Formats: C-alpha cells, sequence, structure tokens
RNA sequence: CCUGUCAAACUCCAAACUUACAGACGCUGUUUGACGCGGGGAUUCCGGUGCGCGGGGU
RNA sequence: AGUGCAAGAGCAAAAGAUGACUUGACAGUGUUCUUCCCAACGAGGAACGCUGACGCGAAAGCGUGGUCUAGCGAACCAAUU
RNA sequence: UUAGGCGGCCACAGCGGUGGGGUUGCCUCCCGUACCCAUCCCGAACACGGAAGAUAAGCCCACCAGCGUUCCAGGGAGUACUGGAGUGCGCGAGCCUCUGGGAAAUCCGGUUCGCCGCCACC
C-alpha cells in the first residue's frame, strides 16, 4: 500500500534563461550530462525579431544524475512553503525546477493506452514538503 | 447568386453539426458497393477528397462501375442521365 | 418624420450592428425608473400597459411616452416615491430613408425603433394600493403618445 | 367507401388537384365516383377536399344512384336487375351495392363505367364557398348529408 | 463533456488504442491485416479481416500457446515474437489468407523490433506481406544470439527459474524446425 | 445571484413543405405505340394581372 | 490557435507546429462533372482513372501544386521545344 | 473476457464520484541497459532484456446522477408556425373558419454512468 504510493523524482530541469550561449559551458560541469538550447516564440521589442534562436539553455536530469545533484543544489538555498506547486513541485533560484510524482506515472508518459493520473493520486503540496524534509534538510 | 462558383450557397448542406465534427470513421471510406445497387448521395463535410458537386447533394443514384477507388454513379438531374464520380466516403446504401 | 413611415412590420430584422453603421443613439434616457433597488414582488399592485396591435415604436416616441409617463408618477408619488416602473422593450430595428429618384434606393440609417407584438407588455408598473389610479393615469398618457390603442390591464390585485 | 362528387369545376382549379381528379376517373362538374378507404385514397380525396363532396352512402341511396346513373364500360344501356344479373357476379343491384361499401369489388372490375354522371342538385345545394360544418356543400359529409345530395343528384 | 456543442472523440480514441488515420491507409489495400501487438510478458498476432458489425479474426495467435510445442522459455522477447508470427501465419494458411499488410497499431516503426519479427515469421509461413528487408533484424538476433552473448556477461544469472544457465538459441532452431512440417496439429 | 431585451448576413433546437429513388394503389400505353430516339418547319426571347412568399421604396 | 489573401466552410496521434529528406508544381492520354441546374454552347476549372518515370515511407499509402470555393483569354502572326 | 487483442455505432459511451479485484495465470505499474533502437539533453519517451516487488495508478467488475448527453411520460400545446379552400371579419397593417400537418423554450417525473461484433482465454 505504501511502497507504490511513496514519491520518487522524476527529472531536475536546472535551466538557465539569457535572452541572446557561453553558459553551456558551466552547466555541464555541474550536472554531468549535455545540455539543450532554447528558442522561443512571438516577436518582441527587445531586440529579439528572430523566432528559431538561441535564447537559454536547460538539462533534465533522471535517476542518479538527479540524486548527486540534488545533495549539492538543496544546501544552497532556503525552501518556503509558498514555492511549491498545486502538484507538488517547486523551483529556486539559474533555475532549478524538481517535479516530483508517484510510482505510476508511466500511464500518463506512455504512447500505447495512455490515460491522465487521477486526482487522489496525484501529489499534493503538503505530500511534497514530507518527502524531502524526510530527506537531509529542513521545510518551512 | 452574386457568384457563380461550386461551393455557391452551400454554408448549410456542406458544414457539420458541431457534435459530428473531426475526422470521420474510416468503415464507410472503405465500403464496397456492387453494379446496380442503389446509393444515396451526400457529402461528408469532413472529407475532403471524392466529391461531386454540392447540386447533387440528395441524389439516389445507381452504382455503375468504378474508376480507381471511386465510383461511377448514374443520376438523372431533372431529365438528363449524368454519370458521377463519387467514393464511399460520401455515399450511403438505400435501406 | 411621421410614424406612417415606420409604423408596420413590413421590412426584414434589419438588427446586425457588424453590417450597419452610423446608427442614432437611443433617445430613451431611463428603462429602470422609480425605486430601483427594491423589487417587484415587494408591492401588491402591478399593472402594465399592453399593446393591442402589432407594431414598431420608433425611439422618440418610446422615449416621449416614457416621459409623459413617469413625468406623472413624480408629480403625483414624489420624485423618490414609492413606485418602480420598467420599460421592457429596447430599439433593435434599424431604419433607413432613401433622402438620385429610385435609383440606388437603398436609403442611408435615420433611426431606431421596437418591435412590440399585439398583446405585449410595454410598460409594466408596480405600486401599492392607493398609487393605483395615479399609474392608470400615468399609462393613458402614454398610450397617446405610441402608435397603437391599448389595454390597462391589471395582473395582481383584487383590491376593488 | 365513400362516394366523391365534384362540385367546382376546373377554370383556376391548381393543376396537381385537377390530375387527381382526372386519377379519380372525375373530369366534369357533377361526375361520381365510387373509392375505396385505403391510405393511398384518403390522401388523394385530402387533396380534392374543397373542390368535393364526400362521405359514406347508405345501401338505400347506392341502389337508387346505380338504377338512375350507372353506364356499362361502353353504351347507352340501362343498369337494371337483369342488366346486374347478366354481366356482374351478382344478382342484383343491391349485390352490386352492398360489394362495393364493402370493398370487394368496383364498377370497372365489373364491366361498369367508374363515373355515375349525375344530374344537377334538386331545389339546389348549400354553396360551393363554403363547408359543411360552415352550412355549404364542400368537403366530408355524414352518411344522411351525402344521402341528401345524391338523392336530390338523382 | 461542457455542453451540447462538446465534441468527444470515438471510443478507440478515448482509449488511445486505435490510429484511425493510420487504420484508413491500412484498409485502403483491401488485403487483411496482420495485427502485430505486444505486452511486457507477451506478443500476439491476428490475421484480421473487415466485416459488418466490427472487425473478423481469421487466425490469431499467443505467446502463451506457443509452450502447446514445446517452448520452455520466456514469451516476450525476440525469438518468441518470430515464432508467434510463424504460428499466425501457419493457421492463416489452412484458413485460405494467402496475403496480408503489417498492422503496427500504436508501436514505433523502429529497426530490427519485434513487430517486424512478427512480419518475418508470417512471410515465412507463406504469406504475401509487403516488407523491406533491411527493416529486419539480423538473423542471429531473431535466434536470440544478443541474449546469449548478455549471459556471457555472468557472475548472476539473467534467468531467475530454471530453464538453462548459458541459453540455448537452439531451442528456436528446435521451434522453427517443428512448425515447418506439416504433421504439426494447429 | 437576481432582473430587461434582440438578429437577412447567430443557432443547442425546429416545422409545415419542397425534393432523389423504390414499392403499392391510381391513371396511362402495347390496332389511339405510350417512354424514348432521329429528322423537317416554326413561332418566340416588350408581357400583364390575381393569390401566396418575398427584396427595394413614405 | 494555426492553416499566404474575401467570405463561408474543412482539419488535432492533423490538413496545424518543428525537424529532416525531396522536387508529383513531372511527361503522355483519358473518364466525368463544371463552366451553361433543368437544357444546347468555347476557353478556363475540378474530381477521378490509366501509361511512363520518380520522391518519401517498414508498409499500406500519400504526392496529377498551396485544405475547398477567385487569381483568367479565340483565330491569324511571331518566337520557342 | 478472475483483468486480453482487433473493432462497429461514435457522449445512451462525456465530466465528476464511491466500493471491490489479482503466487507459478492475464493486463499493468514495476526492475534493468549487453545488445536492435532511441533522445537537437535526458533507457522520461521510443526500443530492447527481464520478474524482486505491488493492486496504489491504469485496466476489469459493481454502483451513484450533481453537470453534459439520449429517449420516454405528463404539462406547456394541438399553442407558435403551416400546405389546400372561402362573395368570412377588418379603413388598414392584419385576423378568422374549414381541411391536412405540427413545433421550440421551460417545468415536473422517468431513462442514460454505453450497446453490439469477431478472436483468444479455467
Ligand atoms: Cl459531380
Ligand atoms: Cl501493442
Ligand atoms: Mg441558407
Ligand atoms: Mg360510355
Ligand atoms: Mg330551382
Ligand atoms: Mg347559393
Ligand atoms: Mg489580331
Ligand atoms: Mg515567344
Ligand atoms: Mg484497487
Ligand atoms: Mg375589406
Ligand atoms: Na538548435
Ligand atoms: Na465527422
Ligand atoms: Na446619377
Ligand atoms: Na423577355
Ligand atoms: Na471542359
Ligand atoms: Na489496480
Ligand atoms: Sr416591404
Ligand atoms: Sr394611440
Ligand atoms: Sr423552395
Ligand atoms: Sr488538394
Ligand atoms: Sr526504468
Ligand atoms: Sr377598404
Ligand atoms: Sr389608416
Ligand atoms: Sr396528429
Amino acid at each position: 500500500f505504501h511502497e507504490m504510493r511513496e514519491p520518487r523524482i522524476e527529472k531536475v530541469v536546472v535551466h538557465m534563461g539569457i535572452g541572446h550561449a557561453n553558459a553551456e559551458d558551466i552547466l555541464g560541469e555541474i550536472t554531468g550530462q549535455m545540455p539543450v538550447r532554447t528558442k522561443a516564440k512571438r516577436t518582441v521589442g527587445e531586440f529579439d525579431i528572430r523566432e528559431g534562436d538561441p535564447i537559454g539553455a536547460k538539462v533534465t536530469l533522471r535517476d542518479e544524475m538527479a540524486e548527486e545533484f540534488l545533495q549539492t543544489a538543496l544546501p544552497l538555498a532556503e525552501l518556503a512553503t509558498s514555492q511549491f506547486d498545486d502538484t507538488g513541485n517547486f523551483s529556486f533560484g539559474l533555475d532549478v525546477t524538481v517535479n516530483l510524482v508517484r510510482p505510476g506515472y508511466r500511464v500518463a508518459k506512455r504512447d500505447k493506452a495512455s490515460r491522465s493520473i487521477p486526482t487522489k493520486h496525484r501529489l499534493n503540496p503538503a505530500d511534497a514538503v514530507a518527502f524531502i524534509e524526510s530527506t537531509y534538510d529542513v521545510e518551512v | 447568386p452574386s457568384s457563380n462558383g461550386p461551393l455557391e450557397g452551400t454554408r448549410g448542406k456542406l458544414k457539420n453539426k458541431p457534435r459530428d465534427r473531426g475526422t470521420s470513421p474510416p468503415q464507410r471510406a472503405v465500403e464496397e458497393f456492387d453494379d446496380g445497387e442503389k446509393v444515396h448521395l451526400k457529402i461528408d463535410p469532413s472529407v475532403p477528397n471524392g466529391r461531386f458537386h454540392p447540386r447533387f447533394d440528395g441524389q439516389t443514384g445507381t452504382v455503375e462501375g468504378k474508376q480507381g477507388d471511386a465510383y461511377k454513379v448514374d443520376i438523372v438531374d431533372g431529365g438528363k442521365e449524368k454519370t458521377i464520380i463519387v467514393t464511399a466516403a460520401h455515399l450511403r446504401r438505400q435501406e | 418624420k411621421p410614424a406612417s413611415m415606420y409604423r408596420d412590420i413590413d421590412k426584414p430584422a434589419y438588427t446586425r450592428r457588424e453590417y450597419i453603421t452610423g446608427i442614432p443613439g437611443s433617445k430613451i434616457a431611463q428603462h429602470k425608473m422609480g425605486r430601483k433597488q427594491k423589487d417587484a414582488d415587494d408591492y401588491p399592485v402591478q399593472i402594465s400597459l399592453i399593446v393591442e396591435e402589432t407594431v414598431q415604436l420608433r425611439h422618440g416616441s418610446l422615449e416621449a411616452s416614457r416621459l409623459s409617463a413617469n413625468r406623472h408618477l413624480i408629480k403625483e408619488l414624489g420624485e423618490e416615491g414609492d413606485y418602480k416602473m420598467t420599460l421592457r422593450k429596447f430599439p433593435h430595428q434599424v431604419l433607413r430613408e432613401n433622402k438620385d429618384g429610385m435609383r440606388a434606393a437603398f436609403g442611408k440609417i435615420v433611426g431606431t425603433a421596437a418591435r412590440v407584438q399585439a398583446g405585449e407588455q410595454l410598460f409594466t408598473a408596480y405600486c401599492n394600493v392607493e398609487d393605483a389610479e395615479h399609474v392608470k393615469e400615468a399609462f393613458r398618457r402614454a398610450y397617446n403618445k405610441i402608435t397603437p390603442s391599448c389595454r390597462i390591464k391589471v395582473e395582481r390585485g383584487e383590491e376593488l | 367507401m365513400h362516394a366523391l362528387v365534384q362540385l367546382r369545376g376546373e377554370v383556376n382549379m391548381h393543376t396537381d388537384i385537377q390530375d387527381t381528379l382526372e386519377m379519380l376517373n372525375i373530369h366534369h362538374v357533377n361526375h361520381c365516383t365510387l373509392v375505396p378507404e385505403t391510405d393511398a385514397y384518403r390522401g388523394m380525396v385530402a387533396k380534392v377536399n374543397d373542390f368535393v363532396a364526400f362521405g359514406e352512402p347508405s345501401q338505400e341511396t347506392l341502389e337508387t344512384v346505380l338504377a338512375t346513373r350507372a353506364e356499362p364500360l361502353e353504351g347507352d344501356a340501362d343498369v337494371d336487375d337483369e342488366w346486374v344479373a347478366e354481366h356482374t357476379d351478382y344478382d342484383d343491384i343491391s349485390g352490386l351495392a352492398f360489394a362495393l361499401l364493402s370493398e370487394e369489388t368496383t364498377l370497372r372490375e365489373q364491366g361498369l363505367s367508374p363515373t355515375l354522371r349525375l344530374h344537377p342538385p334538386r331545389g339546389g345545394h348549400d354553396g360551393v364557398k363554403h363547408p359543411v360544418k360552415e352550412g355549404g356543400q364542400l368537403g366530408k359529409h355524414d352518411t344522411e348529408g351525402i344521402d341528401d345530395l345524391l338523392e336530390a343528384m338523382r | 463533456a461542457t455542453g451540447p456543442r462538446y465534441k468527444v472523440p470515438m471510443r478507440r480514441r478515448r482509449e488511445a488504442r486505435t490510429d484511425y488515420h493510420q487504420r484508413l491507409r491500412l484498409l485502403k489495400s483491401g488485403k487483411p491485416r496482420l495485427v502485430a501487438r505486444k505486452s511486457n510478458k507477451h506478443v500476439r498476432a491476428q490475421l484480421v479481416t473487415l466485416g459488418p458489425n466490427g472487425d473478423d479474426t481469421l487466425a490469431s495467435a499467443h505467446s502463451s500457446d506457443l509452450a502447446e510445442y514445446g517452448w520452455e522459455a520466456p514469451t516476450g522477447n525476440m525469438p518468441s515474437a518470430y515464432l508467434t508470427g510463424l504460428l499466425a501465419g501457419l493457421r492463416a494458411q489452412e484458413a485460405g489468407v494467402e496475403e496480408a499488410v503489417l498492422d503496427i497499431g500504436l508501436n514505433s516503426p523502429t529497426p530490427g523490433s519485434k513487430v517486424f519479427a512478427i512480419q518475418e515469421g508470417a512471410i515465412d509461413a507463406g504469406l504475401d506481406i509487403p516488407h523491406n528487408d533491411d527493416v529486419l533484424a539480423d538473423w542471429q538476433r531473431t535466434r536470440g544470439a544478443h541474449i546469449a552473448e548478455y549471459d556471457e556477461q555472468l557472475e548472476e544469472p539473467l534467468y531467475s527459474g530454471d530453464f538453462d544457465a548459458a541459453d540455448l538459441p537452439e531451442h528456436f532452431d528446435e521451434l522453427r524446425e517443428t512448425l515447418l512440417d506439416g504433421d504439426i496439429e494447429l
């Protein structure tokens, strides 16, 4: 009952929103894998007349590459209560977003016979805080 | 009419009721009809290809062979006999 | 211009403002009169002005009949008196005038009119029992300024 | 079985209505036909309702009308009991009249003209501008009402 | 759902089970469909034709009924997939089915995958199915040589239940031999 | 929430009715040959009115 | 939402978006509808075939230009293959 | 169908909700990257290999009507509108009678929480 209901780290998205590149080298040193460029839609008046152009970079970390990052990323910032999603995810800062979920998330991410996760099996903000508090740091 | 194009005055007949919107079921698009069979002519708004002239919507013709995958259906427009090239997607069997 | 040119329902419904431009504003200043904070169910007496013939009543006639009706109620019951009158019809029908002979005859936009069917309530006033004969007089003045003959019908009131 | 009689002429009458009367074997004013009560025939009299007078006749009245106005398919010949005896599947006018009313046969099926060419109404009819319910002579009649008309048109 | 104008998808689209656009292009051939479906533990292969009230299956084969002929090995792999296709294809030849078109459903057209193995098996059984040779796996991977060379990196055994130690892809050969023989009870 | 109105170029609805094909009845055709096909000759292409439905216009 | 442009219509594992590849916007010849309801009339247009050669795809299949309805021109003469 | 596959009709099937169900069985979540294959970055997905664990998801089974939807009853309504007819009424816009058809909104009460086909399967 409790084993298939206890949270796990799905992905740690480390992103850098610049606007105009040179920030790719420092991400690959702190994370462990390769980063990808980020484009943008709609013409903006802040000298952004090009649609398909490198504005930022992101890194999606999974499994061991995620936990070995969070052991050195979480003690760098003070986690608040209002910093949580309605789904139970948190973002701080270099933007570091952590997507937390229950063991049956493949059902909404697979190709064949996919279904959206029920509101009861969806993670709560309170149930998310309890998991991180139980792993080397304080809440509030 | 203000213009004499094929799709003139066809707002009603070539539009779907909101619930019949989206891609149509494949079953009726692959239906096989035999020569001599009486078929009803009605354009499916969701299917672009294999259509006939909208003036012929509502006709009940007779299948008299086929041209490729499309059918050659004989109708009588007023008093004039015409042969219509039409795919199964726009045809329904009588009864 | 006389009402003889616009009183009948002889043209199609011409209301679509997305295809019609230059429509004159409505001369109707108010639609909710008296005490618009109080409810219609808070009054014992409900008297309506019923139109007998199917007609088109212009915004100028609506304002004239409403003004001559409400002005009597302001005179007899006071400016902040215990009554509430409603003009339920709005001038939706846009009117033209051909003002060149019969060539390019589609007229320019000159006004608006309210299509009221026979048997319908144009005005409806809610008052007390002692103010009932003052409102029947306000409607007597109001029917003289519109095109058809009218009925002053009491809907809620067996106090006679 | 109803008895149709044309009371209004062909001029200004709709072509599809005039054609229905011709399909019901009635081509002139005052001409009568004996029509069965089926779904198909009901649609036809309803279309002709305003130019006709119909209703179920009594055995007595039908017998009087057949005696005086029935004609063979071809010829002048009187349709009396002896004629009915020699050419029909019946014994007398009564046997024919009963079969017609019970919808067992038709006048044509028995070698008689489908049309009973009646005489104008003696003492006149109730009028060709109003129906029976309004005091006129058009539309559906009572059995007593159609009898008065057919007997007046002997 | 929200109101009268709301358009609820077709049932098999709502369930995310049928790609209706691919289905039409598949049905355009006029030939029966070789429905190649997978599961985590098993592999299915059906020969489906078109019917008035729904689809008609003329000859099927699941990897569970493979054991009926002598398969003591697992059922969700490459050798299993080929043999399930071969079994479906042979049952099809007895039903009168001579030609088919490969339906992979919502599975990916990845080179050398299990659904292409199901196809290679059905063709080898005598069915005429439009294929591409270089999209199919090399004969040794179909045998299960990739699983044997994975058991060479032993230390800890690959299979939990006792079948063998170093794995026998020779069982594939001993199964294709049994099915190619006409004396078999289908 | 409550309360007041609308649409030739709006529609969750929706007639009467018009309309394709077929069967049945009716009527019609097989000496009055219908339906249809081919050919000769036209006249005609200022129309009007009633009624129903209209559009423009006081 | 988007889908080049009126308006109305079509489209969501797409007809839209991104990416990659590609040149079928191909040659030849028809059937049919339209142009011109019924009901004769050209150019033009469209749908649907076949022959040839290709592109893409695992394949069915899709591609006879742009999701559909506008974007068009006789004889004579010239140039061109 | 003690949980499967392919479907037809394409909301009566939607939205939301409650309860129940899985030792060598089924579907899953699940476990895992040597390979076929894969991510413009991630075995997340796709692909492949596999069973330590689980019924919490999904899925299957039973059920609830609050919203949406289908059909039915009664009321609205034979009202609105309407094909045919009239030396019927009205100054007139228009109405009426006879005949043949006949709504919509809304309210109340029921129904609907899919039906059916082929295949496989203690
Ligand atoms: Cl056509
Ligand atoms: Cl599958
Ligand atoms: Mg229209
Ligand atoms: Mg004679
Ligand atoms: Mg006299
Ligand atoms: Mg008289
Ligand atoms: Mg010249
Ligand atoms: Mg030149
Ligand atoms: Mg459960
Ligand atoms: Mg008069
Ligand atoms: Na890039
Ligand atoms: Na559709
Ligand atoms: Na001028
Ligand atoms: Na003329
Ligand atoms: Na042409
Ligand atoms: Na479960
Ligand atoms: Sr007018
Ligand atoms: Sr007056
Ligand atoms: Sr019409
Ligand atoms: Sr096209
Ligand atoms: Sr994994
Ligand atoms: Sr007069
Ligand atoms: Sr007057
Ligand atoms: Sr009725």
